[PDB]
């Protein structure tokens, strides 16, 4: 588990997968591990920064309606950045 | 850039604390702009000179606070 940083090996199972083929019936075992993806990374690199990005687009609701250049600059930069992040 | 060369982990790295903090200092800068600009256009001169006062304080408070941060940060992770 220490050499597996990105996931968490939650469960394992030991089963049989014997099958009937055209050349005959072959005996077969199957072990299965269950990998849960670590969330801390996606919290910090995806969710947090997107909220921080959406929240910025709101601070333009507090600029006077006369200074539209400021509003567009915010709304557009946050939208563009949003794209990049997703890419 | 930095985060792309790293594997996703389950803990918070000291690199995260540092990017996150600087991120805030810039976020609060924007916030200040809105606060200043908003109470600025308000008709009464009561808010107007307050608007001016917020800048004067920011011009010093931000640097001081950021310097304070560095001190805490480096003593915590440079050890
Ligand atoms: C607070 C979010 C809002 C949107 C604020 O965002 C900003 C400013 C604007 C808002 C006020 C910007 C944001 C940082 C935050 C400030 C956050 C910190 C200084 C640190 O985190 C805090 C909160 C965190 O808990 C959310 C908490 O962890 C606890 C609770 C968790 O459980 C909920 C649990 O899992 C965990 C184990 O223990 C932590 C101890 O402390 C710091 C860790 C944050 C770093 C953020 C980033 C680092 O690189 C990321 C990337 O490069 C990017 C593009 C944006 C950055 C960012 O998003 O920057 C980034 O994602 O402020
Ligand atoms: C170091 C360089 C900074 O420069 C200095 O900054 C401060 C504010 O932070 C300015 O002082 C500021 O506040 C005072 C408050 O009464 C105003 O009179 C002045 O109009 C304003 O500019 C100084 O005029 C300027 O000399
Ligand atoms: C792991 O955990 C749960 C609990 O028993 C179970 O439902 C699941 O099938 C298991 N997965 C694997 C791959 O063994
Ligand atoms: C009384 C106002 C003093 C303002 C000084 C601002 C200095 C900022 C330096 C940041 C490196
Ligand atoms: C660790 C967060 C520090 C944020 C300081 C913001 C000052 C404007
Ligand atoms: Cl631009």
């Amino acid at each position: 588990s220490s050499s597996l940083p990105s996931f968490q090996l939650t469960n394992t199972s030991t089963t049989y997968c014997t099958s009937v083929t055209n050349t005959g019936i072959y005996s077969c075992l199957r072990t299965t591990i269950q990998l849960k993806r670590e969330f801390s990374f996606y919290l910090l690199q995806l969710y947090i920064p997107s909220c921080m990005l959406v929240i910025v687009s709101w601070v333009s609701f507090w600029f006077d309606r006369t200074a539209i250049p400021a509003r567009v600059t915010l709304g557009v930069t946050t939208l563009l950045t949003m794209t990049a992040q997703s890419a | 850039g930095i985060n792309s060369q790293l594997p996703p982990v389950s803990y918070i790295k000291a690199i995260d604390v540092w990017i996150g903090a600087c991120m805030t200092f810039i976020f609060c800068a924007l916030l200040e702009f809105a606060l200043v600009n908003h109470i600025a256009n308000a008709g009464t001169t009561e808010w107007n000179d307050i608007s001016k006062r917020v800048d004067l304080i920011s011009r010093a408070l931000f640097p001081v606070l950021f310097f304070v941060f560095n001190i805490l940060y480096w003593s915590r992770f440079g050890h």
